RNA sequence: ACUCAACACGGGGAACUUUACCAGAUCCGGACAGGGUGAGGAUUGACAGAUUGAGUGUUCUUUCUCGAUCCCCUGAAUGGUGG
């Protein structure tokens, strides 16, 4: 339209940059105050688009979710085409947080083109976004934790106990409850948890003795490797069977034993 | 009330419209398929079914109305857009999820616009347009 | 001189490209063999050759509903 | 590769006069046959669909589907002598078989109709089932598992009687229904459901089974939720009839919009008792609002299905459905 | 277009071939002494391909072409005609 | 003899025909040769399935008074005509399986052997 | 929509006084309880010295309650054409409507 | 036969001022010459003698 | 091409060709094969009928006839009185 702030030379330089990076004829489409943005547009040039459309040059711009999702954008009249490929309540709630410009207008609007008068209901109506968040307990985490504790344990004296103070505060702050949702109803609770010391033992005992946790030719490695299942031979006796700190504490002060070196090193460094 | 009356209105409209195109189709095909049976052999001037048909159904994008996705859509998306402009609610962002979608949309619109540029190379007003500018340029050149 | 770029009136059925129309195991469909009589195998043909020097070798004729034809010398013995 | 040719030649030349190699060879009537194929929405023609193809992830599919449909057809109409028997296909054959069909109808002057019709219909629904389209979701509790959601209980039962995928643990003397209790305690507990379960029963097209398995459970959950409340019994259940059969379930489906969870298949086929009358609802569903379908499953988080794509309305036939 | 073999036999025992640049057929030695006859375009195509493979050395003057064929050329040819050689220039002198 | 003498001598004389044009490779190409009786030394691989194929060959070969030899795989026969395209990696593009060679030329030591074998009339 | 696991690791561990950013949520307590718990465990591990002040977690609230978004008044409607239409009305006109 | 008989025909008849084409280049504009049956004026004669011509007068 | 150093000038007196320009149809003159094609292969040409301005296999129907470079897909090459 008539109203533009941006000087010509500005525009023309960006337009120039389009020619050279041409892909979908973003060239032509941008020259029509008509612009697209998504992941398949290169980072450089897509930024350039939004610099025009915050300056008032372009006049609609067609995008995918990512724009209003992670980026401030000036919008009034927002438009939506189908429910394809997947539209979710969460995403309707995203776009509905956008439209209308602060203190310039007090409207903004949506338009659903428009395949159903049914599905609009089933987005609008049903409210709730909640954190039903996930557990952090995993096998791999506990291997990482193992080799953390055993890092300064390798030759050192003062450094060991200093580090051991640190690892302490770490692994106590972690696996405290976590007491989420799905977990409470898995026969733990009500509503308590902890427990997880026993899990970490079962894991540990499996993990040192098996033969094919080393590797072609069999364990041993180190010479020890029993003392895992020694802590199972302590706790699981009476279950142990009720504490919150002291038994967690004991678990992490035991803690090598001898777990299998070359292989678990190569686990931790695939994940990094 | 009303909102769904129009919705289901235009949906049912489409479906029965489709059936009607299957009537025109059915009788078109009937002739195409060469039944030789009807032993009149040009002793009657009306053959290949009876009456009454002989209508013309509007084609716009293969039909007008149209359910679902990627045909309905783009045809109207230009006009959706354009009415937010003609209401003078200024700029707007259209959303479609990736990948082929957004490209079909954009492309199709560039097409339509380039189309309408061609129609105005039918050239009356545009003709006088060129006729002017040129004159001015020539005059300026001569003066310089 | 001068030039422009655009060609499209278009929007018809355009031509398909000609593409070979395959017959499979062509020899065995011509030469016919029999039940064995006297330990000797009798070979007959459903294809008879054209009598022109060019076709004088092994080169067979054709068979349509209303005509017979030779693809080698482009000839018709009409039926 | 003329063997195959002479075999298909044989069974043709037996069924009818020797050689359909001679006229008809083109046709004249080609629009008749080709109309009949695609009004049932099976893939015949492409050179332009919406527009010119990608030239093969597409046309390959279209081809193989086509000629295999034609095989199914041919493996029907070869009856009126003896039982159905198979057919072999590569390229050129397709045309051979195509001609065989033409001459059959052209000669016999509509002695064909119910067989090729019925077959091609049945076959079509089987294609439209499996064309169809797999996804791996996830998620289950988001989309899905708010609002009005249903699972019709035949499907419920067969989920409980499902396990191989671990042969079932706990030696009990055939009281098994702990399954049902468990599922209630899974997706009410950490799901919303507002849940409805139909027991549609009978469906079948039975017997062979003790068949105490349905009625016991039907009447069970009826009594539970109807008691009034008990803090275990809210799901809640209705009755009906008349099986499935539509011109009834309309009044329900409308008022209340809904999405749906249902089972065909494993294994245990059989043909008409299970696969038939389960498959045919899926087709029905897509003609409508559209309600979309899930399951079994292969679960906690989540399962299959299909989804958000175009449909052919009407296209129907149920005629087993013994009541 | 199987006058190929003939053309290649004109090459070997010469090392040189020449042809006009014309779209209407004519024999590309004007006499070979084996009295072959080939079109013009067909010839042109042959030597074009082998040029891109490095086997030819090309010269143009006026409305004509002069074709020389390398050491490399001799290799390719001997393998295609399945024949050894003492060498092309030694036989000629 | 040895089967060494058999197959390797065959392969040798075969090669000699490929490098010239006495050979006829194909289906209807071979067939029409025997029909007018221009063929000399014919050879066949049988490991096929398509019935008949085989019967046509042997039939017209005796009826035309044409020498015939029989060998096993239509695999090895292909690669002795040297049909196969092997690429940059020395690995397959297309790899031929091919049957029914005719030859219209003769060897010397391989021919000498072929007398001593006395394979067919 | 993740990968809600990696997050939890980084909300358990080490001096982060944190600010974090959300729109509306239908759940307050169950979440916040877990948070405030393992905040108090951070204090616990730092004890006996305590901190400059001790963990606590606040959870902005008091009375506005989702009239934050309100004043840009997002107005939701539908397109919905009549049974007919022409796509040929074409280019610049007075009124399109 | 078909297309081939209908392609490049009407000036392998040879007629008019078509199918000329100079010896020196191949250009057929600017007059091939018929004067003593030489050709040079399409590669210009200013560029090339070596025919024995010179301007003496 | 535009004062003298544009305007019977561009050897420019053009029926077709020449010829750039307009309406319509045809042909690869896309080298080089890394990627795909069994004996049929991938392939070439065509009488007759129809399409068509065209007793033009362009294309289709039909069948016959043939080098396997010809053929299919990206990269690249090429040609141009285009600037």
């Amino acid at each position: 339209g008539e109203k533009c702030t941006v000087e010509p030379e500005v525009v023309d330089s960006l337009m120039e940059d389009c020619e050279k990076e041409g892909e979908d004829l973003l060239l032509r489409a941008l020259q029509r105050g008509i612009g697209m943005h998504h992941a398949g547009v290169k980072g450089k040039l897509r930024a350039h688009v939004e610099r025009l459309f915050r300056g008032r040059h372009c006049g609609v711009i067609f995008s995918t979710e990512t724009l209003a999702l992670g980026i401030h954008s000036p919008c009034r009249s927002v438009v939506l085409a189908g429910d394809h490929i997947l539209l979710n309540p969460t995403q309707f709630r995203q776009m509905m947080g956008r439209a209308g410009r602060r203190g310039l207008d007090y409207l903004g609007h949506l338009v659903f083109l428009g395949i159903t008068m049914r599905r609009i209901k089933r987005l609008m109506t049903s409210s709730m976004t909640v954190i039903k968040g996930n557990v952090q307990m995993d096998p791999i985490s506990n291997l990482r934790l193992l080799q953390l504790y055993d890092f300064n344990t390798l030759r050192h004296l003062k450094n060991e106990a200093g580090w051991k103070t640190h690892v302490l505060k770490l692994a106590e702050r972690l696996f405290v409850n976590p007491l989420f949702f799905q977990g409470r109803n898995s026969v733990a609770g009500g509503n308590m948890e902890g427990f997880t010391v026993e899990w970490l033992q079962m894991l540990l005992g499996y993990f040192q003795r098996e033969g094919l946790h080393f590797s072609d030719h069999a364990s041993s490695l180190g010479s020890i490797l029993q003392d895992a299942m020694y802590v199972f031979r302590e706790a699981h006796v009476g279950n142990e069977g009720f504490s919150f700190i002291r038994m967690l504490t004991s678990g992490v002060f035991d803690k090598a034993h001898y777990s299998p070196l070359y292989d678990k090193k190569l686990n931790s460094g695939v994940l990094d | 009330l009303l909102e769904r009356h129009a919705a289901d209105g235009m949906e049912k409209k489409k479906r029965m419209l489709l059936r009607q195109q299957h009537l025109q189709l059915l009788q078109q095909q009937e002739q195409e398929n060469e039944p030789n049976q009807e032993e009149s052999m040009e002793q009657k001037s009306e053959e290949q079914g009876g009456a009454q048909e002989e209508e013309q159904e509007k084609e716009t994008v293969g039909s007008v109305s149209f359910p679902g996705s990627r045909q309905f859509i783009r045809e109207h998306i230009l006009n959706v857009l354009r009415e937010l402009i003609a209401r003078d609610m200024g700029p707007t962002i259209v959303f479609s999820f990736e990948s082929e979608d957004c490209g079909d949309l954009v492309k199709y619109v560039v097409e339509q616009l380039e189309e309408a540029e061609s129609r105005y190379r039918k050239t009356n007003e545009f003709a006088l347009y060129k006729a002017r500018i040129e004159r001015a340029a020539a005059a300026q050149e001569a003066r310089r | 001189k001068g030039k422009k770029k655009k060609k499209k009136v278009f929007t018809k059925p355009k031509k398909p490209i000609h593409r070979h129309k395959l017959e499979k195991m062509r020899a065995l469909k011509y030469f016919k063999v029999t039940e064995n009589d006297d330990g000797s195998f009798k070979v007959e043909r459903t294809r008879d050759e054209c009598p022109n020097p060019v076709c004088g070798a092994g080169v067979f004729m054709a068979q349509h509903k209303d005509r017979k034809y030779c693809g080698k010398c482009h000839l018709t013995y009409a039926a | 590769m003329s063997s195959r040719y002479r075999e298909l030649i044989a069974i043709f030349g037996e069924f009818l006069e020797e050689n359909d190699f001679h006229v008809r060879i083109s046709m004249d009537r080609v629009g008749e046959v080709k109309t009949l194929f695609s009004a049932k929405t099976i893939p015949v023609e492409s050179e332009t669909e919406a527009a010119i193809e990608v030239v093969t992830i597409e046309a390959a599919r279209r081809r193989d589907a086509l000629r295999r449909t034609c095989n199914a057809v041919l493996r029907t109409r070869h009856s009126d002598q003896h039982v159905d028997v198979g057919t072999i296909v590569a390229d050129e054959e397709e045309r051979l078989a195509w001609k065989f069909l033409i001459g059959a109808l052209a000669a016999k002057n509509s002695e064909i109709l119910p067989v090729v019709e019925a077959e091609l219909l049945l076959a079509a629904v089987e294609y439209h089932y499996a064309t169809a389209r797999p996804e791996l979701c996830d998620m289950f509790v988001h989309l899905s598992a708010s609002e009005m959601f249903f699972i019709d209980g035949d499907s419920l039962f067969m989920a409980a009687l499902s396990p191989q995928s671990v042969d079932w643990d706990l030696i009990q003397p055939l009281h098994v229904i702990y399954n049902a209790q468990k599922l209630l305690y899974d997706m009410h507990c950490r799901g919303a459901r507002f849940h409805v379960v139909f027991f549609d029963s009978l469906l079948w097209i039975w017997e062979s089974a003790p068949a105490k398995l349905f009625m016991r459970e039907n009447l069970r959950k009826t009594l539970m939720s109807l008691s009034e409340n008990d803090a275990k019994v809210g799901l809640s259940i209705s009755n009906f009839s008349s099986y499935y059969s539509e011109a009834f379930e309309t009044y329900v489906k409308q008022w209340e919009p809904e999405f749906i969870l249902m089972s065909d298949g494993e294994q245990l086929g059989r043909l008409n008792p299970l696969q038939a009358f389960f498959v045919r609802p899926s087709a029905a569903n897509n003609t409508h609002d559209s309600r979309r379908k899930a399951n079994y499953t292969d679960a906690d988080e989540a399962n299959p299905y299909r989804l958000r794509r175009q449909y052919r309305s009407i296209v129907e036939d149920e005629a087993v459905g013994d009541k | 277009k199987r006058s190929r073999d003939d053309v290649y036999r004109f090459f070997f025992t010469e090392g040189v071939i020449s042809c006009k640049k014309d779209p209407l057929g004519t024999w590309t030695g004007s006499l070979g002494g084996k009295t072959f006859t080939v079109p013009s375009i067909q010839v042109m195509q042959l030597m074009r391909s082998m040029k891109s493979r490095g086997l030819i050395k090309e010269q143009f003057a006026w409305r004509h072409f002069y074709w020389f064929l390398n050491d490399e050329g001799v290799e390719y040819l001997r393998k295609y005609l399945f024949l050894p050689h003492d060498a092309v220039p030694n036989t000629h002198k | 003899a040895t089967p060494e003498n058999l197959e390797d001598a065959l392969r040798i004389v075969l090669q000699k025909s490929r490098e010239v044009n006495g050979l006829i490779r194909g289906l209807s190409e071979v067939a029409r040769a025997l029909d007018r009786r221009t063929a000399h030394l014919c050879v066949l691989a049988e490991d096929c399935e398509d019935e008949e194929y085989k019967k046509l060959i042997t039939a017209l070969a005796k009826q035309g008074e044409v020498d015939l030899i029989n060998v096993e795989e239509r695999e090895k026969l292909a690669q002795w005509a040297g049909l196969t395209k092997m690429d940059s990696t020395g690995e397959l593009k297309k790899t031929f399986k091919c049957s029914c060679v005719a030859v219209r030329d003769f060897g010397e030591r391989t021919r000498a052997l072929e007398f001593l074998l006395s394979h067919l009339r | 929509n993740g990968n809600g696991d990696v997050w939890e690791r980084i909300l358990a561990l080490l001096p982060c006084p944190f600010v974090a950013l959300s729109a509306t949520l239908g759940e307050t307590q169950q979440l916040c309880s877990w948070l405030n718990r393992v905040q108090g465990r951070l204090k616990e591990q730092t004890e006996e010295m305590s901190g400059k002040m001790r963990d606590f977690e606040v959870h902005l609230l008091p009375s506005e309650g989702k009239s934050i978004q309100r004043w840009n008044d997002i107005k939701k409607y539908i397109y919905l054409p009549p049974p007919g239409a022409a796509l040929t009305q074409k280019k610049i006109k007075a009124q399109y409507n | 036969m078909g297309h081939l008989e209908q392609w490049r025909s009407r000036q392998k008849i040879g007629m008019g001022k078509g199918s000329r084409h100079c010896v020196i280049c191949s250009n057929q504009k600017a007059v091939i010459r018929k004067y003593e049956l030489n050709v040079c004026r399409q590669c210009f004669r200013e560029n090339a003698a070596n025919i024995g011509f010179s301007k003496l007068r």
